[PDB]
């Protein structure tokens, strides 16, 4: 199945690299593009499926 | 940006282009000019009591 089909590699570029602060370093996680500082806060309550949090 | 919590929503706003500057007379200016205008008004020579004391 040429060029056709489900199950394939997906060796691209994808935004999972050494995330750092002091800097607003480019975000694309989850579908939402923006521009923003990191910052380490310890976040432990989150559930098992959690991966965001908004306002 | 000097570190601190988001918890508002001044940051978000301030860097979308809706910013409040300051007034050109700050609110310690404008008290100071109601103390003023107060002490007069009692120690002499009145001037907010049409020349005569408070009491």
């Amino acid at each position: 199945g040429i060029n056709s089909g489900t199950t394939c590699s997906n060796d691209l570029l994808q935004p999972n690299t050494e995330v750092f602060t002091d800097v607003c370093v480019d975000y694309d996680l989850y579908g939402i593009t923006g521009q923003g500082i990191f910052k380490e806060v310890s976040a432990v309550y989150y559930n098992s499926w959690q991966n965001l949090l908004y306002d | 940006t000097g570190g601190s919590e988001i918890r508002d929503l001044l940051c978000v706003q301030s860097f979308n282009g809706i910013k409040v500057l300051p007034p050109i007379l700050s609110e310690s200016q404008i008290s100071g000019y109601t103390t003023a205008a107060t002490v007069a008004a009692m120690f002499p020579p009145w001037s907010a009591a049409a020349g005569i004391p408070f009491s």
